[PDB]
């Protein structure tokens, strides 16, 4: 990134290390894990670091377990203000049949509804934990290998790990 | 946010008075506006713009009923919230 | 009835996050989805806002 | 001191609505089948919310009322049908 280091250093990216040997950095290609983003008015990122925009309004399939059926995200879109190039998020869905096959639901502010049925944060049941992170916005956390982000605005995340 | 005198010619639109009465011509564009000594806007625009305009003053169809299509495409009864 | 407890005079109604603020910034709570005060929404055939309050839909 | 026994709790159970079992904790909190529940609750019948802020009202169809559990002022309204 045009400035110099000394041999034998090992300046680590967020994914892996790397270290200075015969003016050649070796690296390490042990996978790290991925972020699909949306925020703005309809501005999505993929997990493989992919930039785009798709301004639809219906109900609209973020992301899902292919193989095996652990999880699964449902994005629903709306336009969000006089212009028709404004297609804010109001909710996202989501459905672990994992247990109960239930059905989580973020709505337009930093609530939470299991089942049709608001609830008082945290919600520590067995698997997944929800609750606020600053007081101004909702965490889902499944297992050790899904992670979430407030959809009250619409700035979704997500934190998919190599096992996926 | 440069005031200018008058008249004015830039980029194809004569800021002109006619009959004591302001004038912006558009002819390349296909319009022509004016106002009064009261204050009075008024638009004159061409058939070219036949069935494809939408905005406060409506579309240029024959009808006169439905030319309330909101900036989504809806025709509502309300002449307030259009 | 007319109960007794901790109001906030007739010009403020009551927020969420303890106080108390006019009808211009009280959210509207459409199909329990809390929305802000100036939130433009549609689907395709359907359109709603919030205006004060209250969620002005039409279709 | 031994002379001083208050109520922590209070347990409800609505043998029409899936043979649920409603709880009033020692805060203003309700937890159904577990289930810690956000205020208002409008299942069918039962209604569940706050009164001020810091009591809570359940209110099963029309002849039954509750109050507050928190910290031990439990009051019923049982109407003439029973
Ligand atoms: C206006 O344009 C629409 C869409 O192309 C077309 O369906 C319709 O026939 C047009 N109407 C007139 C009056 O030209
Ligand atoms: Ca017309």
């Amino acid at each position: 990134s045009g400035k110099r280091y000394p041999p034998g250093t090992s300046l680590s990216r967020d994914c892996n290390t790397c270290i200075c040997r015969n003016s050649q950095w070796i690296c390490s290609n042990e996978e790290c894990p991925g972020e699909c983003l949306v925020t703005g008015q309809s501005h999505f990122k993929s997990f493989d670091n992919r930039y785009f925009t798709f301004s639809g309004i219906c109900q609209y399939l973020l992301a899902r377990d292919c193989q095996d059926h652990s999880f699964s995200i449902v994005i629903e879109t709306v336009q969000c203000a006089d212009d028709r190039d404004a297609v804010c998020t109001r909710s996202v869905t989501v459905r672990l049949p994992g247990l109960h096959n239930s059905l989580v639901k973020l709505k337009h502010g930093a609530g939470v509804a299991m089942d049709g049925q608001d609830v008082q944060l945290p919600l520590l049941k067995g698997d997944l934990r929800i609750q606020h992170t600053v007081t101004a916005s909702v965490r889902l956390s499944y297992g050790e290998d899904l992670q979430m982000d407030w959809d009250g605005r619409g700035r979704l995340l997500v934190k998919l790990s190599p096992v996926y | 946010d440069q005031r200018v005198s008058m008249p004015y010619a830039s980029k194809g639109l004569y800021l002109e008075t006619e009959a004591g009465y302001y004038k912006l011509s558009g002819e390349a564009y296909g319009f022509v506006a004016r106002i009064d000594g009261s204050g009075n806007f008024q638009v004159l625009l061409s058939d070219r713009y036949f069935n494809k305009t939408c905005g406060l003053c409506g579309n240029f169809n024959i009808f006169a009923e439905d030319d309330f299509m909101t900036q989504e495409g809806t025709l509502t009864s309300d002449p307030y919230d259009f | 009835a007319c109960l007794e407890g901790c109001f906030c005079p007739p010009g403020l109604y009551m927020d969420e996050r303890g106080d108390c603020v006019p009808k211009a910034q009280c959210p509207c709570y459409y199909d329990g989805e809390i929305f802000q005060p100036e939130d433009i929404f549609s689907d395709h055939h359907t359109m709603c806002y919030c205006e004060d309050g209250f969620m002005h839909c039409t279709m």
